[PDB]
């Protein structure tokens, strides 16, 4: 990146580690978890850092975990003000079949609601969390592979764990 | 933001006055407009923007019932939130 | 009934976080979702607003 | 009221089975290997198990075509993409690979 | 002291819905079937809310209401059909 680093030292990526040797960093090819964001009125990015844009007014698939079936998540588009080119993310809505076959939704607020119920956060059950952040920000984790983040005003974020 | 003095006639539009009364043309791009002493805009507009032009003006066509197509795109009874 | 506890004047209503304000800044609920005070929405076919703590729909 | 077409059957909601995957869950073509939510159905008229709707014609066999494009293609057509030749077997597109 | 028996919960059981179970806490706080819930709870016959917001409310039909049991004041309203 335009800065000299003496020989031995070992600068490290988010992802893994590289050391200098022979003018040659040695780097390792390590999986390391990957982010789907939704942000903004309708700009996505995909695991692999693909950036693009889809203005759409449906019930669309996010994510799916595709050769057995641990999770599906679901994000709900609509229309979010005058102009046409404005379509902001309302909820999103979450299946865990593991888990009685349930089906969380994140509302426009910071709010949260299984199977019609809202539910005071925190929510432990035996594998899922979901707890505020900030006090501003809800938080899903099942397991220690899945994270999320708040769905109130469309910033919907996950975590994925190189196990998928 | 910078005044400028009157008549002026840059990229086309002729700023000019016509009988006393202010006007700015655009008959390159198909419109007339213009304000009187009192203070009442007018926009004179070609036939080429036929079921076209939306806006607080509504759409050039036949009818005029149907004028009021917002933004979205929705026939609305209210004068007013469209 | 005429109740007795603590309330705040009848220009400023409640808002969730303990404070109560003017009908201005006042949210919307609307399907449960907690809107904001201004904020259009619209899927195709409704048209709907939050003007000053109601939620003005259309079709 | 309407009493709906031959080609397909009432549905209702029964009163025990949260899983009242109706009317909501209307599967066409897209939407079959797709995973729906729902609440629960509506006083609709769906088609049989055995067969999906597809653009106001609730085509019978699991035939319908595979899209590219967004155009139609019948089962056993080709699509040439790249130096590939495509084609849809069932539902999927069956690609060769050079 | 000994002399000193306050209580810490209630637990309400309606057969005509689910055959649920809830429990009013030792705060605030409303607990059907091991699930913390956000007040208002609108199901069919049974509502539950805050009162002065530091008091819960049930009422189930027009039969039946409570108050708060978080330091111990329960209440009950039966009307004349019991
Ligand atoms: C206006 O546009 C619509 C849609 O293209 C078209 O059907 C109609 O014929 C046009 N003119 C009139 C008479 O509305
Ligand atoms: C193509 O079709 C054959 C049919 O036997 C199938 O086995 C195979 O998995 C399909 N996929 C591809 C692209 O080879
Ligand atoms: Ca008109």
């Amino acid at each position: 990146s335009g800065k000299r680093y003496p020989p031995g030292t070992s600068l490290s990526r988010d992802c893994n580690t590289c050391i200098c040797r022979n003018s040659q960093w040695i780097c390792s090819n390590e999986e390391c978890p990957g982010e789907c964001l939704v942000t903004g009125q309708s700009h996505f990015k995909s695991f692999d850092n693909r950036y693009f844009t889809f203005s759409g007014i449906c019930q669309y698939l996010l994510a799916r975990d595709c050769q057995d079936h641990s999770f599906s998540i679901v994000i709900e588009t609509v229309q979010c003000a005058d102009d046409r080119d404005a379509v902001c993310t309302r909820s999103v809505t979450v299946r865990l079949p593991g888990l009685h076959n349930s089906l969380v939704k994140l509302k426009h607020g910071a709010g949260v609601a299984m199977d019609g119920q809202d539910v005071q956060l925190p929510l432990l059950k035996g594998d899922l969390r979901i707890q505020h952040t900030v006090t501003a920000s809800v938080r899903l984790s099942y397991g220690e592979d899945l994270q999320m983040d708040w769905d109130g005003r469309g910033r919907l974020l996950v975590k994925l764990s190189p196990v998928y | 933001d910078q005044r400028v003095s009157m008549p002026y006639a840059s990229k086309g539009l002729y700023l000019e006055t016509e009988a006393g009364y202010y006007k700015l043309s655009g008959e390159a791009y198909g419109f007339v407009a213009r304000i009187d002493g009192s203070g009442n805009f007018q926009v004179l507009l070609s036939d080429r923007y036929f079921n076209k032009t939306c806006g607080l003006c509504g759409n050039f066509n036949i009818f005029a019932e149907d004028d009021f197509m917002t933004q979205e795109g929705t026939l609305t009874s209210d004068p007013y939130d469209f | 009934a005429c109740l007795e506890g603590c309330f705040c004047p009848p220009g400023l209503y409640m808002d969730e976080r303990g404070d109560c304000v003017p009908k201005a800044q006042c949210p919307c609920y609307y399907d449960g979702e907690i809107f904001q005070p201004e904020d259009i929405f619209s899927d195709h076919h409704t048209m709907c607003y939050c003007e000053d703590g109601f939620m003005h729909c259309t079709m | 009221s309407l009493s709906c077409r031959p080609p397909m059957v009432k549905l209702v909601c029964p009163a025990d089975n949260l899983r009242a995957e109706g009317l909501e869950c209307t599967k066409t073509c897209q939407n079959y290997d797709l995973e729906c939510m729902s609440m629960g159905c509506v006083s609709g008229c769906l088609c049989p198990p055995g067969m999906v709707r597809h653009e106001n014609r609730c085509v019978a066999l699991e035939r319908c075509p595979c899209f590219h494009q967004g155009k139609e293609y019948a089962p056993g057509e080709t699509v040439k993409i790249g130096c590939n030749t495509c084609v849809c077997q069932d539902r999927k597109w069956n690609c060769t690979d050079h």
